[PDB]
RNA sequence: UUGUAUACCUAUACAUUACCGCUAAAGUAGAUGAUUUAUAUUACUUGUGAUAUAAAUUUUGAAACUUUAGUGAGUAGGAA
RNA sequence: UGAUAAAGUGCUGAUAGAUUUAUAUGAUUACAGUGCGUUAAUUUUUCGGAAUUAUAUAAUGGCAUAAUUAUCAUUGAUUUUUGUGUUUAUUAUAUGCACUUGUAUGAUUAACAAUGCGAAAGAUUCAGGAUACCUUCGGGACCCGUCUUGAAACACGGACC
């Protein structure tokens, strides 16, 4: 889908001889809340003891990032199984939202290195200024003032004329 | 209720146009309007009890 | 005509057309009339796809209207013309059909006195001899 | 702007009035000043006062089998689900020849030389147009590629 | 002797109607009752989360009781441990469901019987629908729609205290001390198909979509299937 | 597809006598009415037992 | 009195009774006269009205009758009010664009031509053969007499020949065809009065006179984003 | 889903929607707009657009 | 090709309905003035009941009719 | 701003279907609605009009406590059985008699209208029909018996009656 964040937060539900619990926290990127109470318990098993049944999630709440139409580049740390082949990458993302970045490396990751889903694992995912990214498909758009003219359209198929009589005429002028 | 959302939601547009208060567009509306002072009664003549 | 059914029902077929043996296309010794295919291996039998199929009773005519005339009525043997008295109270139910092997001489009496009694036959004018 | 669903088709309701939402343009605009909306969905073809075209493409089936009892047609103009769907409810009819009769001039003065076979179109089939129709006989398939017509009626608007 | 026999079956007719003219006055403040039940809880809920926030605390919902469980597979190519589980929830055909009780002793089954089988957590507005539009019961093994409230009625108020629909819906939404005679009374619904079909119907929810907990958002299946 | 409908779905009970003795079958529709009208379970015993075989229904002494 | 009111008829699960109505009962008027009504009776001055008992010692029969009998209610037209152009999809006057006068107490439409425009009397047409065009007449002041209802042109007869008998007559038949002179008399009084609102308005194609050119559907149409 | 006019006004790269309202009143672009060569275009489309029996 | 998005198409599956069967359950058997139903006189409660006079339906191959539910793959084989 | 949820929310436009021999052996059952109904105020368009308020009893909420029962955390909060008034809201019962083309017709499908007369002997109108075919077209479609784990088999048998 579309990949919005969460925090989910879980305890270790406290038998008697063990008053509070220490309460760990996280921040998930998922497609829906009832998968990110199971991408909470993958991550926290390689973390803390307590799998389900013997833990309990304490609340998962949705992050709204707090400026969408402010517009900022998205370091991702990652880490993902390749067919030989743990690794470590860090990805940079051009978007306006943090959950629209992440899904814009979900993507990434199986156009380029094949990567489906389950293997990959996000460390971390900041908003890095600029003159911090490196990554030069992202450099290309840190510069003001930036033109590009334009080839790109839609051109529909067979139309509202399959048949035209006029030719589309990619060009004009 | 919902059709006492409507009464106040005509009241509310026309009052660029406050034409009527007869019976086409406003019967629907100016009656129930006017029907406040059939519940004017209720507070004062039932406080005898 | 004469006397219809008692308020007729419409009758719906389940299909039309009859049951054919399997290959006996093939062959001037096998009659089509259903035989159950037993064979090991036949495809009729195991119910593929585009061949000849079999009778099961989801087939079967409504309760109603099971072994209606297109005419609305039941079927009645008629072999004389004491027998033909007995649909004097069946009429609205029943049609009344003359046996084949009863003659000119006597269907004579049998389509005259089911004008009388009111009994719509199946055959009329049938062994006719239309002539005096 | 979904707090605001009241007032995106709004303008002839409050044109009637109907209760008054909101009588506001929306209009594609050829007046000029405030010139927005969505030329929003078109695509034309003619034939059509009674008799607008349809051709029976085939019958509605899966890849290997067929049920003809439902049976595609393909409209002139109509190539997205808006345009096949005005055609919904209406009434169509493969209209063709025959030589003979067993019938009189009783009504016009026929030789019964022309047959035809009605139906409805009952719902619309893909993403672009196509439609689903429902004669009283059954379509003989010699048929396909030949014209059915979509009569204007059972009108609506 | 019918001398007698309009004395009598005019008196038993006269407080037939009265029965039938009590109990529809029961039913309207008994589901009155019902009714300001959940408002009170819904507002509870929101009271209580709203007060944790500000005692800079965590509020912790109630884990769920009443699953609604889906039969959603096959009968063919079925384990004999997982076969018994569905045969045990009366789960015998795709697309039937039934209500089940969230204790452990069931969980167990329900993820013993995993890959055939959805389940999550009803609405009221799920209770209703699935009892109104399609719930039937059983009347001496024989099912029997619903149709008026004397179906439910003459089964379960002598022993039980439940004359309603609205009856049904409360001891099964919240769940009381006769869930066990207010589901085993009702038949398994036997539902329609999606609106929109399906997602992959062969891994979990949580890859990709079907089977298993759905959690919450059983309540929208249940829209295309009721 | 649903489950799943061997036996003993159709019981194997006697529902009549395998039996054209007249008189006996002139018990069997006093016995239908007295079981049905009269719900004793002493009547449907009579009846029950009205339907079985020459085993099923022993003798019985005097003594 | 007043204030009983079944006012259900649009909502209608919320059919706003009986919060209110059974509150004006203070005992009023507990009455009756109500006459056990003896007329029906086996009465005679000398008559003897008995009655009798045909056969009912009966035919040998279900003798044929049908189950009974519900009823036609509520009328609803889309929202074409008069006087509208209508365009008449079908029905021996097809093509030709035709004004609303008004709907009848059955649900159809009353429509001119006018005559001496389209050559369409005053007829009725179903609204299901009908397209309800953009072009209306202002008619703010037309009458419409109260005598244009459903049984007013509506058939009778043919008498085959005299109600003479059951004789066997030959040839020569000339049967209905009238249409009688009140019936020419009323589209006198209707036409006057639309062609004179008809060229009450700057003319176009039909709006002062021309409404007469018979709509057909050419090349590069729809009938599918065709606002007519 | 973009198709590019000829006229391009000036605001910063990372301004607000209260400065691009300010510039587009400055470089009187709805007169401007509404006149231009083939916005007139669009409206005959409008025109004949659908257009009443 | 990899990762996704909506919208469709497609089974003999699923839902509803009509019909066949099978299964399982249930009802019905005062005919003599038996049971009703519509009127027409009186005891009386206001109203109902009873006597009387005004038309029918019912001798359910009791192995028959009537009511309700579910259900349906099949070689070897068994059984009606 | 959006997303999730709920309220016969409401409206619109469709599609397919409609057992039903109401006694070839059990009430057309009850519900509900519409028609004459003591009043008196208070309004309303002003039309046969229409609305409201005023009657007892029984509840139920909202509110104000006083009890009580029992629990996340307890500065308090939630909760069970109450009590009484403060109160302000809402439902229910108190519609009898006669009549009528208003629900379950106790698997409801029922109405308006068009066409067409079952002629004394014999036409016609409408609908239907793989009767044994022929014509036309699209989909399906291997050859049966057999032994076999597996047959269309380049396994065996079978030219036809």
């Amino acid at each position: 889908g579309l990949l919005k964040e969460y925090e989910v937060v879980g305890r270790k539900l406290p038998s008697e001889k063990e008053p509070q619990t220490p309460l760990y926290k996280m921040r998930i990127f998922a497609p829906d809340n009832i998968v990110a109470k199971s991408r909470f318990w993958y991550f926290l098993r390689q973390l803390k003891k307590f799998k389900k049944t013997t833990g309990e999630i304490v609340s998962i709440k949705q992050v709204y990032e707090t400026s969408p139409v402010k517009i900022k580049n998205f370091g991702i740390w990652l880490r993902y199984d390749s067919r030989s082949g743990t690794h470590n990458m860090y990805r940079e993302y051009r978007d306006l939202t943090v959950g629209g970045a992440v899904t814009q490396c979900y993507r990434d990751m199986g156009a380029r290195h094949r990567a489906r889903a389950h293997s990959i694992q996000i460390i971390k995912v900041d908003s890095i200024p600029a003159a911090k990214t490196r990554r030069v498909h992202v450099k290309q758009f840190h510069d003001s003032k930036i033109k590009f003219p334009l080839v790109q359209r839609v051109h529909h198929k067979g139309n509202r004329k399959l048949f035209s009589f006029r030719k589309p005429r990619t060009y004009f002028q | 209720a919902a059709e006492k959302r409507t009464v106040a939601k005509v009241l509310a547009k026309a009052k660029k146009q406050n034409v009527e208060l007869a019976k086409s567009h406003f019967a629907n509306v100016a009656t129930k309007a006017a029907a406040n002072r059939a519940k004017l009664l209720a507070a004062r003549k039932k406080k005898v009890a | 005509m004469t006397i219809r059914p008692a308020y007729r029902p419409k009758i719906v077929k389940k299909r039309t057309k009859h049951f054919i043996r399997h290959q006996s296309d093939r062959y001037a010794k096998l009659s089509h009339k259903w035989r159950k295919p037993k064979g090991i291996d036949n495809r009729v039998r195991r119910r593929f796809k585009g061949q000849y199929l079999m009778p099961n009773i989801g087939y079967g005519s409504n309760k109603r209207t099971r072994h209606m005339l297109p005419t609305g009525f039941k079927k009645f043997l008629v072999h004389n013309v004491r027998e033909l008295e007995v649909l004097l109270m069946q009429n609205r139910v029943y049609c009344g059909e003359i046996a084949h092997g009863v003659s000119s001489k006597k269907r004579k009496e049998i389509v005259e006195r089911a004008k009388q009694l009111s009994v719509r036959l199946t055959n009329p004018n049938g062994r006719l001899r239309s002539q005096e | 702007m979904a707090d605001t669903q009241a007032k995106s088709t709004t303008a002839p309701k409050a044109a009637k009035a109907q209760k008054a939402p909101k009588a506001v343009k929306a209009p594609k605009a050829e007046k000029p000043a405030a010139s927005e909306a969505k030329v929003s969905a078109k695509k034309y073809k003619r034939h059509g006062r009674l008799f607008a075209k349809a051709v029976f493409t085939g019958y509605k089936r899966g890849l290997r089998n067929q049920h003809e009892n439902q049976a595609i047609l393909k409209i002139e103009g109509a190539r997205r689900k808006e345009h096949g769907s005005f055609y919904v409810g209406k009434r169509c009819v493969y209209v063709y020849k025959a030589e003979t009769k067993k019938c009189v001039p009783q009504h016009p003065e026929r030789k019964t030389r022309v047959r035809a076979v009605w139906g409805k179109v009952t719902r619309i089939h893909g993403n672009t147009g196509a439609v689903r129709a429902r004669f009283n006989r059954n379509l003989p398939g010699h048929a396909m590629g030949h014209r059915i017509r979509i009569m204007l009626y059972p009108s609506r608007i | 002797k019918q001398i007698s026999k309009r004395v009598a079956e005019s008196k038993r007719r006269l407080k037939k109607a009265a029965v039938i003219a009590l109990r529809k006055k029961e039913n309207l403040v008994r589901a009155e009752k019902y009714q300001n039940e959940y408002i009170k809880a819904e507002q509870r809920e929101i009271k209580l989360r709203r007060l944790a926030k500000k005692r800079n605390q965590f509020y912790v919902p109630a884990e769920a009781k009443l699953a609604f469980v889906v039969r959603i597979r096959g009968i063919n190519k079925v384990a004999p441990k997982v076969r018994k589980v569905l045969q045990l929830f009366r789960l015998r055909q795709i697309n039937n469901g039934v209500f089940i009780k969230l204790n452990k002793a069931t969980i167990n089954m329900l993820r013993i019987a995993e890959p055939y089988i959805t389940w999550g957590y009803p609405n009221l507005k799920s209770v209703r629908e699935l009892i109104y539009k399609r719930g039937f019961v059983k009347h001496n093994r024989q099912r029997v729609p619903i149709t008026d409230n004397f179906v439910i009625e003459r089964k379960l108020r002598q022993a039980h205290q439940i004359q309603c629909v609205e009856d049904l819906v409360h001891e099964i939404f919240t769940v009381g001390p006769n869930f066990k005679y207010a589901s085993n009374f009702l038949w398994p619904f036997k539902l329609n198909t999606p609106t929109g079909g399906w997602r992959k119907k062969a891994n979990h929810y949580v890859n990709g979509g079907d089977f298993g907990n759905r959690e919450d958002q059983i309540n929208r299946l249940l829209r295309k299937m009721v | 597809g649903i489950d799943i409908n061997h036996k003993y779905d159709r019981k194997v009970r006697r529902t009549e006598p395998k039996s054209q003795d007249v008189y006996l079958r002139l018990l069997v529709k006093l016995y239908r009415f007295l079981q049905r009208r009269t719900n004793k379970k002493f009547n449907r015993i009579i009846l029950k037992r009205l339907f079985m075989s020459k085993i099923n229904r022993p003798p019985l002494s005097l003594q | 009195k007043g204030k009983k009111h079944p006012v259900n008829s649009y909502l209608k699960g919320g059919i706003l009774r009986y919060s209110k109505a059974q509150m004006y009962k203070r005992r009023a008027l507990y009455r009756l006269k109500d006459k056990k009504s003896p007329v029906v009776e086996k009465a005679k001055v000398p008559i003897k009205k008995s009655k009798a008992s045909y056969p009912t010692k009966t035919f040998v029969k279900k003798r044929p009758s049908k189950a009974n009998f519900s009823e036609h209610k509520r009328n609803t037209r889309r929202n074409l009010t008069p006087g509208t152009v209508l365009i008449l999809l079908a029905g021996r006057h097809q093509g030709k664009r035709v004004v609303l006068l008004k709907v009848l107490a059955s649900g159809l439409l009353l429509v001119t031509g006018p005559f001496a425009l389209n050559s369409c009397p005053l007829r009725r047409v179903s609204q299901r053969y009908v397209i309800g065009t953009s072009s209306k007449v202002d008619l703010g002041a037309f009458k419409v007499p109260e005598h244009l209802n459903d049984a007013y042109f509506r058939r009778l007869k043919a008498k085959k020949d005299k109600k003479t008998g059951e004789a066997d007559i030959f040839a020569a038949k000339k049967e209905r065809f009238v249409p009688n002179e009140q019936r020419k008399k009323d589209q006198k009084e209707v036409d006057a009065a639309l062609l004179k609102v008809i060229k009450a308005h700057p003319e176009g194609k039909f709006f002062a006179k021309y409404l007469q050119n018979m709509f057909a559907l050419h090349s590069s149409q729809y009938p599918h984003r065709m606002r007519f | 889903n973009l198709h590019l006019t000829k006229y391009r006004i000036k605001f910063p790269y990372t301004a607000p929607t209260r400065i691009v309202r300010k510039a587009w009143t400055e470089s009187d672009l709805k007169a401007q707009w509404k006149v231009s060569p083939w916005s007139v275009k669009a409206q005959n489309i409008c025109k004949r657009s659908s257009l009443n029996d």
